[PDB]
């Protein structure tokens, strides 16, 4: 009954209760009611420590969750820089795209992330790639207004 | 219609979300982000046969009516929480956090913006 333990650890930023839980056996991979995993909501929370001790342990970096999320589109979206690069120098998809088709780079976009969306831009993210609705990270950043993504963006 | 995410600030500001309760207008923002991504459109067959309708996902068996489902608790037709007007929505939505429980009742702001920074979901917004 430990995963629930750990999903709670992770996501409140607890470093040392998150290695005595991986040490006893707890699944690395567990998943709560949204269908997160430990590294999901490590990202979430913006716990760099953590997220890394997860990964050691052999968490999975590309997991969705019940919406097609994987830890990259969390981390970017609410801007931890930091958890970004670790999340794709561990073989973490630029690209991927979740149920509504967003990628990492719109999530970044829609809330002005400026150095978050040069870091994607950077590792290959596709500028040209759609969510469901027709919308690229530039039409986002004219929705939004934000003229300086929209110069990132238009180079 | 599928709202841009200072759009639906500024429209969720003028139907009295930035001064309701204490629950401040990025939670809604980021509430509505999970729930639709800003899709008033958005419809989702739970696996109970109750349907979640609207930009905040209003749940059919308690809160609307959809004569497929009868407590109608927010006295609407389903329907009426799919238009690009999110009067109904908000009014509803109202009603639902307003029992004391709160905010927690949100399943999407609960995963995803309770305890993260949702100010910024309104920053970069000229409201
Ligand atoms: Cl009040």
């Amino acid at each position: 009954d430990l995963g629930k333990k750990l999903l709670e650890a992770a996501r409140a930023g607890q470093d040392d209760e998150v290695r005595i839980l991986m040490a006893n056996g707890a699944d690395v991979n567990a998943n709560d009611e949204y269908g997160s995993t430990p590294l999901h909501l490590a990202a979430l929370m913006g716990h760099l420590e953590i997220v890394e001790v997860l990964l050691k342990n052999g968490a999975d970096v590309n997991a969705e969750d019940t919406v097609g999320d994987t830890p990259l589109h969390l981390a970017a979206s609410l801007g931890h820089l930091e958890i970004v690069e670790v999340l794709l120098k561990n073989g973490a998809d630029v690209n991927a795209q979740d149920f509504v088709g967003a990628t990492p780079l719109h999530l970044a976009a829609n809330l002005g992330h400026l150095e978050i969306v040069e870091v994607l831009l950077k590792h290959g993210a596709d500028v040209n790639a759609q969510d469901k609705f027709g919308k690229t990270a530039f039409d986002i950043s004219i929705d939004n207004g934000n003229e300086d993504l929209a110069e990132i963006l238009q180079k | 219609k599928v709202f841009g995410r200072c759009e639906l600030a500024a429209a969720m500001k003028r139907h009295g979300l930035d001064n309701y309760r204490g629950y401040s207008l990025g939670n809604w923002v980021c509430a509505a982000k999970f729930e639709s991504n800003f899709n008033t459109q958005a419809t989702n067959r739970n696996t109970d046969g109750s349907t979640d309708y609207g930009i905040l996902q209003i749940n059919s068996r308690w809160w609307c009516n959809d004569g497929r489902t009868s407590r109608n608790l927010c006295n609407i037709p389903c329907s009426a929480l799919l238009s690009s007007d999110i009067t109904a929505s908000v009014n509803c939505a109202k009603k639902i956090v307003s029992d004391g429980n709160g905010m927690n009742a949100w399943v999407a702001w609960r995963n995803r913006c309770k305890g993260t920074d949702v100010q910024a979901w309104i920053r970069g917004c000229r409201l």
